[PDB]
RNA sequence: AUGGUUUGGCACCUCGAUGUCGGCUCGUCGCAUCCUGGGGCUGGAGCAGGUCCCAAGGGUUGGGCUGUUCGCCCAUUAAAGCGGCACGCGAGCUGGGUUUAGAACGUCGUGAGACAGUUCGGUCUCUAUCCGCCGCGCGCGUCAGAAGCUUGAGGAAACCUGUCCCUAGUACGAGAGGACCGGGACGGACGAACCUCUGGUAUACCAGUUGUCCCACCAGGGGCACGGCUGGAUAGCCACGUUCGGACAGGAUAACCGCUGAAAGCAUCUAAGCGGGAAACCUCUUCCAAGACCAGGCUUCUCACCCUCUAGGAGGGAUAAGGCCCCCCGCAGACCACGGGAUUGAUAGACCAGACCUGGAAGCCUAGUAAUAGGUGCAGGGAACUGGCACUAACCGGCCGAAAACUUAC
């Protein structure tokens, strides 16, 4: 089908406002003597040299 | 399981061969006939000269059936064919003698002159 | 194994089992692969069976086994090396561990390797 | 351990020989009729056996004057006095039922040897 | 004046009577509960009893639900329901603390349970409701299945609520009636009851003496 | 006089588009009621009825001909209701009819061509913005933050009926025939829940098998051919299957039957009062539900820190109880949610054993000319069901989250 209106202000950037996104639960690891953040999923593979840390 | 526009054999002396369930007789919008559930039922196939015409409408019941059926035991029958009998308003057979088994519910139904000249009730 | 609950891993059951078997060809090839998340999920078990069949060794496993996988030289290596090399460990062969996702697709990736701690 | 073992094991019905598809054999049902109970006996070839432990069942055919009937039973039943295998059988198959399509000395088995 | 204990779903199996007649009988393990707190028309203004059954290991329990169980006197349990009774004739039996056990029936007594069904998902009308779709043949432009029309034409305009539709059945409390009870075993803390009972084996039942019959 | 459904009258909105007969699916509403239920009168003996009043809760069949609505017929039924909502419903389906172009018959017309005459054929477009509706979430709120158990306003679902038996071959009646009331047993349609049985499905189970290519070859197996086909097929999902349900009673009532009794010396169900009384009504039955803003209740745990703005009231930190995310998963599931576990562990997968399904493996040996058969041997293989085993993974952790006061009564 098709709209009939031309949906507002409010309802279009309040909608809008559902396309967000969330950020990763960031945690620390001791890399070799030094220190970064990196989610926990991969925590493991980062503690045993995997994870390409740029 | 037997339904409207089904053909059935007959087991009886009756001059017929097959015929046609019309209706399941015990209630409204009865959809299903088992062993021992009266029919009414018309005739599509006859001996040479028998007694029954083809095109009748008589009244008859199953005593075979090839979907199975429970029992109060556990226990269960499944015949090959789909049999019947013709039967007149006071369930009594229209023939002399009948051919091959039946079920046992028919002594408990009240039909019963069947069981007396089936040759092998089961 | 415990089949796929819902729709398969590559678009039929053919692919499916074509794939596993190639990527159970290349783990026992090199010792770690590195693949989306869900055929790890799906190759632990089968591997496992593989290498279950290669320490109960025999003709009748030995056969067993290659009516899936194709390759001689790795048949020989499961039942000259990694079939008595995991006879007490009983059950857990493999390991899976998660990376860094895909960049074309965001998807996961995990490198499943066989342990060597025995 | 099949969990409700310990529900069925006892309620069980013991010495139920060891027989198999194929195997004729002779049953004696009991049944009740005009409020006396008697019994009955019923001939056929198992054509199947369905394991459950104690809801196993199974099922014998018959040809009963040019009509062929199953007849279908739990095997732990109290009514059953006897289950008497009267030959053997050797069949590929585990569930026989293409004898139904079959008449005649077609539907004939082979004994064990 | 109202007998009702807690119980787990097993399974469901065969048995048989004196007629030699088969019943399709379930299972459920009743295994002995016991009475947290109690509710009364002083207190809370009803007549009522308040049951628990399983078992925590002492840390997985939070810290107020071990306060309503210490200060009761007993340990912790998994599920706790209440039985809603009638007054001091139905209170004057239990006391805080006992030990329920399933010989409060008896072979013959008519049960009525209640249990969390099972979940079928997102469920179209003919699944939910029982619709005749519609023609699979005969020029069907893709309506194998879907349910047909939902209203008027400019009047109301609208679509009249518990209109039926799609959407998630299962997983709701349902109650069934009437069900005998074939055996009680004390030894295994069982009930035999016939019938076919809600839930998926592993949940939790209440069963309770039925109100036509008791 | 009604009702506004019928053929029509007016032509008031719509021709810069309001898509038209019937059928299907799906409803919901009215009662001027087809059955069931209560009842008054009879030219009502009894069984069956006829007519009238109240009454809408439920139910109100499958089939032949016709495009047909209507109708007629067959066979049953407790009964086979009348109508409305754009003659309900085509952004839901059909497209047989009617109403485009083709063609033919009859009749009219000199002819082109026409017929509320006929006959065979003939494209049915759209990703749902808003309201609405079925379900499901995030956020905030209910004067501290949280976790469990729940009351019930108010709403929803269900509500159908039959046949035989004793009552009694009694009542009744010349007889034929043939009961009320009230007790029972068994079934039809519908609805829910469940998978023990029966039956169906089974795209990683087993076996047989054809063609063909490959694994160097024989053997033994694999790939493709709708899973190549065929026989069977545990779990899960299901119905043809199983079990259960439709209560019993109670209050106020309609039509109605009345008791006591005047105005109106008697009389009268009423004007004051008191009663009985239906499937309808309110409770009872099953479900939801405190976002029920009158935002409930009974309980339990935590029930205590710091720095700023110039102390104005706020702000900003780190926290407890607890929750969330990440992780292992589920017979929970569109995603999210829901439920459980998270080394103080049996949640999953594996492994060992068992149950069940298939049906007697490979190799070797023997008999055979060869096809092949027999032994070792319930053999082997194998998925969900069950019990055990910590071997692999559930991590050496991040984030949210707690108290203006004020007055009477005390």
């Amino acid at each position: 089908a098709v709209p009939k209106r031309r949906m507002s202000r409010a309802n279009t950037r309040s909608r809008r406002a559902q396309w967000k996104a969330e950020a990763p639960g960031l945690v620390t690891v001791s890399v070799a003597g030094q220190q970064r953040k990196v989610p926990r999923r991969l925590l493991k593979a980062a503690r045993l040299g995997l994870v390409d840390l740029d | 399981m037997i339904q409207q526009e089904s053909r059935l054999k007959v087991a009886d002396n009756t001059g017929a061969k097959e015929i046609l369930c019309i209706r399941v007789l015990g209630g409204s919008s009865r959809r299903y006939a088992g062993i021992g559930d009266v029919i009414v039922a018309t005739v599509k196939d006859a001996i040479p000269g028998g007694n029954v015409k083809r095109g009748d409408v008589v009244k008859a019941v199953v005593v075979r059936t090839v979907k199975e059926r429970r029992r109060a035991d556990g226990s269960y029958i499944k015949f090959d064919e789909n049999a019947a009998v013709i039967i007149k308003n006071d369930n009594d057979p229209r023939g002399t003698r009948i051919f091959g088994p039946v079920g046992r519910e028919l002594r408990e139904k009240k039909f019963m002159k069947i069981v007396s000249l089936a040759p092998e009730v089961l | 194994p415990k089949p796929t609950k819902g729709p398969r891993l590559g678009g039929s059951s053919s692919h499916q089992s074509a794939l596993l078997a190639n990527l159970a060809t290349s783990l026992f090839e090199h010792g770690r692969i590195k693949t989306t998340e869900p055929k790890a999920r799906a190759l632990r078990p089968y591997a496992e069976k593989l290498i279950t069949h290669a320490k109960k060794g025999a003709l009748h496993n030995r056969r067993e086994v290659m009516k899936k996988i194709r390759d001689k030289d790795v048949v020989h290596t499961l039942f000259a090396e990694i079939g008595p090399f995991y006879a007490d460990r009983n059950g857990g062969y493999t390991r899976i561990i998660k990376v860094e996702n895909r960049k074309g697709d965001n998807a996961p990736m995990a490198v499943i390797e066989l342990v060597r701690e025995k | 351990m099949n969990t409700l073992d310990f529900v069925d094991q006892a309620s069980l019905r013991d010495d139920i020989p060891t027989f198999s598809p194929g195997d004729t054999v002779n049953v004696h049902v009991k049944v009740i009729e005009g409020s006396k109970e008697r019994i009955q006996v019923f001939k056929g070839v198992v054509i199947r056996r369905q394991g459950g432990g104690i809801s196993e069942t199974f099922t014998v055919r018959k040809e009963s004057y040019g009509v062929g009937v199953e007849r279908t039973f739990p095997v732990h039943s109290p009514n059953i006095d006897h289950i008497d295998v009267l030959t053997r059988g050797d069949v590929r198959r585990a569930k026989l039922y293409y004898l139904r399509e079959l008449r005649g000395k077609k539907a004939k088995i082979k004994e064990k040897r | 004046a109202r007998k009702g204990i807690l119980g787990t779903k097993l399974g469901m199996t065969q048995v048989f009577d004196e007629n030699n007649k088969v019943v399709p009988v379930t299972v459920v393990k009743a295994g002995p509960n016991v009475v947290t707190r109690i509710r009364t028309t002083e207190r809370d203004g009803y007549s009522a009893v308040q049951l628990a059954y399983g078992e925590i290991s002492p840390r997985k329990v939070i810290k107020p639900v071990a306060g309503q169980f210490a200060a009761a006197g007993v340990n912790p349990r998994r599920h706790v329901a209440e039985l809603r009774l009638d007054d001091e004739a139905a209170v004057a039996e239990y006391e805080v603390g006992q030990e329920l056990t399933a010989e409060i029936f008896s072979d013959g007594a008519y049960v009525d349970v209640t249990g969390t069904s099972k979940g079928k998902g997102f469920a179209g009308t003919m699944k939910r409701h029982g619709f005749r779709g519609q023609g699979a043949a005969h020029g069907a432009q893709a309506v194998h299945r879907r349910p047909g029309s939902i209203g008027g034409c400019a009047t109301p305009g609208r679509v009249f609520k518990g209109t039926r539709m799609s959407g998630r059945m299962g997983n709701d409390r349902v109650t069934t009636q009437n069900l005998k009870v074939h055996k009680v075993d004390a030894e295994n803390g069982v009930l035999l009851i016939k019938g076919a009972i809600p839930g998926r084996n592993g949940g939790l039942v209440v069963v309770r003496s039925a109100i036509k019959r008791g």
